[PDB]
């Protein structure tokens, strides 16, 4: 390291997985009306 | 007909308006509400058919 840095992403992987799971549950159960 | 392309929900129509260096769209959308629960069945049997 000689002056270069890396910042962490705002959204962790866990919330991304949560969003994917919510989308998948919504599309299985309610079809498309929830959109 | 493409979902969510313009306006959140089912789309009806839109209105354009000018802006100093851009455009503004007003989308008119239809949103169902007041849902009630019921019991369904896929097919009806009558006279063996
Ligand atoms: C459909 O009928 C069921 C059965 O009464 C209703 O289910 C309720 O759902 C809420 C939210 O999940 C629960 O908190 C209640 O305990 C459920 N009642 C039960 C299991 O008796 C439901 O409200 C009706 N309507 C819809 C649109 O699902």
């Amino acid at each position: 390291f000689n002056g270069l840095t890396v910042l962490p992403p705002l959204l962790t992987d866990e919330m991304i997985a949560q969003y994917t799971s919510a989308l998948l549950a919504g599309t299985i159960t309610s079809g498309w009306t929830f959109g | 007909k493409r979902v969510d392309f313009c306006g959140k929900g089912y789309h009806l129509m839109s209105f354009p308006q000018s802006a100093p260096h851009g455009v503004v769209f007003l989308h008119v959308t239809y949103v169902p509400a007041h849902e009630k629960n019921f019991t369904t069945a896929p097919a009806i049997c009558h006279d063996g058919k």
